[PDB]
């Protein structure tokens, strides 16, 4: 028996193995993000071992294109900065993990997650480079080069008895490197909610519901316009229908109350383009005729092939 | 031999002296990433007595660093481990240890 | 436009920009009437676990759909693979509510529509082989107007309640133990003399669904036809006879801790490399992250490693995946540059990427490799033995549903995400093959 147990068992490859692992949850405050990034964190408690095992924080960033982030689903154990979908930051001993990789680049306090820690992370727009500031201090950037697809957002991973503050908007303490916040896409329309990161589960006494999948920008994509060809039958009525636009944008300023003068003012309703189409010279009105010269263009292009059936006035 | 990173400091100035048992809490794994011991998961904290010489070699020279209260990680080099024998059935032959000690107390 | 507002879409602001621009529109296309003119013109299979295949008795549970879209809910027997469709299989047995439609090895019209928020419902008969299908309260009928719906399917390995989602929908069900609350048994049901699943047991009936996340599988012999060979110098050849031909993912079995060479002989444009064991990217792609160091500030500092998965692409390409502590790159005698030699301590598949364009397309095996991957680490000439394997990356698998996941408050007021209450695993791993189970 001390034979078998000294051939078959250090080697650790033949049969299996087993431990027990703490259940990761990693969560996310509902912003994708195709200016910069910038967020903050601040830790209430820790509680370091409610658990036979060391307790993670791991704090940073993660592309969206992929990613089922799913507790024991996803890679060895459950965790963050393990696939090359995530960026992760944060150990008592805070070096990073991204890729499951553990590299041990320092700070100048060598500090713990603590219960009194400010965590400042920033995401630089198309030079990708991610670096983390622990309490205003540079912590010896690391991170360069990525691959740019996929939305990002902060995704803050955690399992033990803790608890930490966002602060998003109830900003506390933010150092502007770089510079633009993430209450930068809260603007339009949206609102601000974290999420438990894309559950499959929603927990319930009865059932919890059930999720098909997904259906997955600021860069403007129209549809083009000079390039379209007009003949010149109807540049004729292009050119009178441009007319018929200059004279509908005297009536406007006519109706909103102004009055023609040499000064191009608006603060004190002096207008000096409300004479004609053509004496206005082309350096003003132009911006009215190509206007209507390429909304023709599109005309003619959205496949409503309006004909010549009337007299043009 | 051993080399330490401070993953929690103590105070730095309270570190153990001769004659003193030092209660620690130690949770070591092997190079390769699994674990093979740890005094968290038993909840008893491990004591030895410094100067008596009983532990391993790299265990006593990183808790004569360690302050009350700091936790750190004694990478021991595998001549400072069990070596070319190795423990057996544990420990494979020439195998590195990463430690994960967290002192506490002195006696 | 530093830092203005107005870094938006048109579609997605208010109506107040839009006012004055869609108004001038209207004026111009009123010139335009003016001058006489007008514009005239994938998956997640939910199913219940097998150990609750029930095969001898009669069996309701009560589906509520809530958003339109493929909803096919019923029952199957556990062969159902989640990878293929359903129904299109003698194994799934299913209702699709939208389009009023039964599933059986293709199409069958059956019973009607559901508003969005109602609880569907299926029957099982074992003993008469008959299944019965319900919806709110109203036996759901045929085309003929006959309540049973499938009749005489074999009582074989037992049947298994299944959900197949579609895009971007929701689905609720239920599974016993809420005697009081169950919605449509009620009516149809305990009078009838029927029971749910859970009116005896005292859990929750654990759920498995398929993974987005592609994970390597083995060969099997009943594959679409891909035959991997076993030859023997020590070659595994292969042959993709199908008309099917995506792409195929090809990984050798056991990695390689951080000196042997490695030949993988092209027949036809083909993709070599080293897969690190998180490789789960199933596209017609080329895609995967520097690391740089820090020496307190940086200021040397910059390579550490990038990898992830391995780059490379007349008569055969006889390419050689080199090793070693770094990687290398030769072929067909010649040395293919631009080497990815970095790798700390890691695990590293040896791995092909290809679409079949014929039959006979691979073969695999300065000395040899075998002997620096197995046990005895002489063993200088070069042999293959039975642990190895030609994995294919399968797109889904099923998932266990893990019945508590953390007790969690998120708040508002600095926002308090909290998590108190601790919850341990039971999490093995595999060890030669790595991937982490539980």
């Amino acid at each position: 028996q001390h034979l078998i147990c000294d051939n078959l068992l250090p080697g650790r490859d033949l049969l299996l193995q087993t431990r027990l692992v703490n259940h990761v949850s990693s969560m996310r405050p509902n912003i994708f993000l195709g200016k910069k990034w910038y967020y903050e964190l601040m830790v209430d408690h820790t509680e370091p071992f409610v658990t036979a095992e060391a307790t993670h924080l791991r704090v940073g960033w993660a592309s969206t294109e992929g990613y089922s982030p799913y507790p024991g689903g996803g890679e060895e154990w459950g965790g963050n900065g393990v696939g090359d979908d995530l960026f992760s930051y944060g150990f008592d001993g805070l070096h990073l993990w991204s890729g499951c990789i553990a590299r041990t680049v320092s700070s100048p306090n060598q500090h713990l997650l603590r219960t009194d820690d400010v965590i400042s992370c920033c995401l630089d727009l198309s030079a990708p480079s991610i670096s983390f500031r622990i309490n205003g201090q540079p912590v010896q950037g690391m991170f360069e080069n990525f691959n740019i697809d996929g939305l990002f957002f902060p995704v803050v991973s955690f399992s033990a008895g803790i608890k930490v503050r966002f602060l998003l908007g109830e900003f506390k303490f933010l150092p502007p490197p770089g510079y633009a916040p993430c209450y930068e896409a809260v603007l339009p329309k949206e609102k601000l909610k974290v999420e438990h990161s894309r559950e499959y589960k929603q927990e319930r006494t009865y059932t919890r519901d059930l999720l098909g999948p997904t259906v997955s920008a600021f860069t403007p994509i129209p549809v083009d316009t000079s390039q379209i060809v007009l003949p010149p039958h109807l540049e004729r009525i292009r050119e009178k229908l441009a007319e018929n636009i200059h004279e509908l944008w005297v009536m406007n300023k006519i109706e909103l109350g102004w009055q023609y003068g040499p000064v191009r003012d608006d603060n004190k309703r002096q207008h000096p383009c409300l004479v004609e189409f053509s004496k206005l010279p082309e350096q003003e009105r132009n911006y009215n005729l190509q206007m209507s010269l390429e909304t023709l263009k599109t005309l003619l292009a959205l496949g409503c092939h309006v004909g010549i059936s009337d007299e043009h006035a | 031999g051993v080399e330490i990173e401070t993953i929690s400091p103590g105070d730095g100035r309270t570190f153990p002296k001769k004659g003193q048992t030092c209660v620690v809490h130690y949770t070591g794994m092997l190079q390769n990433g699994k674990k093979f011991d740890s005094s968290r998961d038993r909840n008893k904290p491990f004591k030895f007595r410094i100067g008596k010489q009983e532990v391993i070699k790299g265990f006593e020279e990183g808790a004569a660093q360690m302050s009350l209260g700091q936790r750190a990680k004694l990478t021991c080099t595998p001549d400072v481990a069990y070596g070319a024998t190795g423990h057996p059935g544990v420990i494979p032959p020439n195998a590195t240890l990463i430690f994960d000690v967290e002192l506490l107390n002195l006696e | 436009q530093r830092r203005n507002p107005r870094l938006v879409p048109y579609a997605l602001l208010d109506d107040r920009t839009k006012k004055s621009n869609k108004d001038s529109l209207r004026e111009a296309v009123r010139t335009l009437l003016g001058y006489g003119y007008n514009l005239e013109a994938r998956f997640r299979i939910f199913r219940a676990e097998k150990t609750y295949a029930v095969k001898a008795g009669r069996w309701y549970f009560e589906f509520e759909a809530v958003t339109a879209g493929d909803m096919r809910v019923g029952w199957s027997r556990p062969g159902c693979q989640p990878d293929q469709e359903l129904g299109s299989d003698e194994r799934a047995f299913a209702f699709d509510g939208f389009k009023a439609q039964r599933w059986h090895q293709g199409n069958e019209h059956y019973g009607r529509s559901w508003q969005a928020g109602d609880v569907v419902g299926c029957m099982v008969d074992m003993t008469e082989h008959t299944m019965m299908f319900t919806l709110n309260g109203e036996i759901l009928l045929d085309d003929s107007g006959s309540e049973l719906a499938f009749k005489d399917f074999d009582v074989g390995d037992g049947f298994i309640p299944v959900c197949s989602l579609g895009v971007a929908q929701v689905g609720r069900m239920n599974f016993g133990k809420d005697v009081s609350t169950l919605k449509y048994f009620t009516i149809c049901g305990l009078q009838e003399g029927y029971e749910p699943f859970a009116v005896n047991t005292n859990r929750d009936i654990t759920m498995w669904l398929s993974k987005r996340l592609p994970q390597f599988l083995q060969v099997p012999s009943s594959h679409e036809h891909i035959e991997v060979t076993r030859i023997d110098v020590t070659q595994k050849s292969f042959g993709s006879q199908n008309s099917s031909t995506d792409i195929m993912f090809y990984r050798l079995s056991m990695p390689i801790e951080c000196t042997y060479y490695y030949s993988v002989r092209i027949f036809p444009n083909v993709w070599v490399g080293w897969i690190t064991s998180d490789f789960h990217q199933y596209d017609t792609a080329f895609d995967l992250v520097t690391v740089t160091l820090g020496d307190e500030k940086g200021k040397v500092h910059e390579s550490i490693k990038r990898s992830n998965y391995m780059v490379c692409a007349n008569n055969n390409g006889l390419e050689i995946g080199c090793v070693v502590g770094l990687l290398t790159f030769t072929a067909n005698g010649k040395d293919l540059s631009t080497y990815y030699q970095v790798e700390p301590s890691t695990k590293l598949f040896p791995a092909v990427f290809a679409q079949a364009t014929s039959p006979n397309v691979f073969q695999f095996e300065a000395g040899l490799f075998k002997s620096e991957h197995k046990n005895p680490v002489p063993q200088c000439p070069p042999r293959l033995h039975v642990q190895f394997l030609s994995h294919v990356l399968w797109s889904r698998m099923p998932n266990q549903f893990l019945k508590v996941d953390v007790s969690r408050i998120s708040e508002r007021q600095g926002w308090l995400v909290q998590c108190l209450e601790p919850l341990q695993f039971m999490s093995l791993h595999i060890p030669e093959e790595n991937r982490s189970v539980d």
